[PDB]
């Protein structure tokens, strides 16, 4: 299934405050009105240059994601999971299961990094060894499909994991979600008087 | 004169009304000079006119 990304997936490109100003920036962004894949489903998906991920949900069925390349302990992989009390992030040579669910992996070894902390939207980037996560949450009129309108994702964490990533997979607890890929685009960002991005122009759209 | 995390300059540091989001560390001028900064110890926001 497919659906259309109605200006969703903009995020704060840097930690510099700006207000009442229009600023042009060149970065990996989800192009406006992009053809995004629609799931209802836990197959392995490519990561490319980065992912936009969104979930529309009511019972918190989606609990996290796994990122990596071989996903078979021959290489390191990144595990991100949100349990009932804490967000947990680990980078280990995980031997993941054929059908992970909350029983994600058979074994874990050579672990070098660990960190412990409606519509829900996320963006995942991997640049020069840094894995950056942005998100925002918002109540919306429907659970089945992606809404209209503009909103900007705030940075959530910036992990210096330093690992190669080419594929990823969603973790479910025993709902619908959307996946889009970021591309190098030039965007003109409108910052309001409160310093929040309130609109954007995808300079290569039309 | 000031030196915030290496950011070195001169100005009349003043308490800022600018509503920096929790992740933001600096503010910029059109010339990309720093216009506001977050104190690395108190985390308060200061104007740099
Ligand atoms: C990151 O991992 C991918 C595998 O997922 C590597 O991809 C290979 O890259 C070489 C060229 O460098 C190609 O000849 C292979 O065909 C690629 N394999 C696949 C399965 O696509 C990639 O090289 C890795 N990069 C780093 C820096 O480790
Ligand atoms: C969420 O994950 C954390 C791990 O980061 C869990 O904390 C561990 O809990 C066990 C007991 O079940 C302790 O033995 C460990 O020492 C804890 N680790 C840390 C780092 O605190 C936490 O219990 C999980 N939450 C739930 C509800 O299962
Ligand atoms: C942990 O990672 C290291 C690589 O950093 C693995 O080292 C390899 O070990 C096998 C024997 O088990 C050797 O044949 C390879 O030549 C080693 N690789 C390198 C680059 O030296 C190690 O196996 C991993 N640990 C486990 C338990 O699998
Ligand atoms: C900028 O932020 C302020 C809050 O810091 C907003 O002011 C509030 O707006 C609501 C209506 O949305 C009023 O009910 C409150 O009384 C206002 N508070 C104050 C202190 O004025 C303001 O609307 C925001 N502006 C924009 C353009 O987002
Ligand atoms: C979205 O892309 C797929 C190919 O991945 C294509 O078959 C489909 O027709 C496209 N849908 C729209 C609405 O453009
Ligand atoms: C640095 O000192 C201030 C008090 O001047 C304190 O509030 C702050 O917590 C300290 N830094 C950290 C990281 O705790």
């Amino acid at each position: 299934a497919y659906t259309n990304s109605f200006t969703r997936g903009v995020y704060y490109p840097d930690k510099v405050f700006r207000s009442s100003v229009l600023h042009s920036t060149q970065d990996l962004f989800l192009p406006f009105f992009s053809n995004v894949t629609w799931f209802h489903d836990n197959p392995v998906l490519p990561f490319n240059d980065g992912v936009y991920f969104a979930s529309t949900e009511k019972s918190n069925i989606i609990r996290g994601w796994i990122f990596g390349t071989t996903l078979d302990s021959k290489t390191q992989s990144l595990l991100i999971v949100n349990n009932a009390t804490n967000v947990v992030i680990k980078v280990c040579e995980f031997q993941f299961c054929n059908d992970p669910f909350l029983r994600v992996y058979s074994s874990a070894n050579n672990c070098t990094f660990e960190y412990v902390s409606n519509l829900r939207e996320f963006v995942f980037k991997n640049i020069d060894g840094y894995f950056k996560i942005y998100s925002k949450h918002t109540p919306i009129n429907l659970v089945r499909d992606l809404p209209q309108g503009f909103s900007a994702l705030e940075p959530l964490v910036d992990l210096p994991i330093g690992i190669n990533i080419t594929r990823f997979q969603t973790l479910l607890a025993l709902a619908a979600y959307y996946v889009g890929y970021l591309q190098p685009r030039t965007f003109l960002l409108k910052y309001n008087e409160n310093g929040t991005i309130t609109d954007a122009v995808d300079c290569a759209l039309d | 004169n000031f030196n915030f995390n290496g950011l070195t300059g001169t100005g009349v540091l003043t308490e800022s009304n600018k509503k920096f989001l929790p992740f933001q560390q600096f503010g910029r001028d059109i010339a990309d000079t720093t216009d506001a900064v977050r104190d690395p110890q108190t985390l308060e926001i200061l104007d740099i006119t």
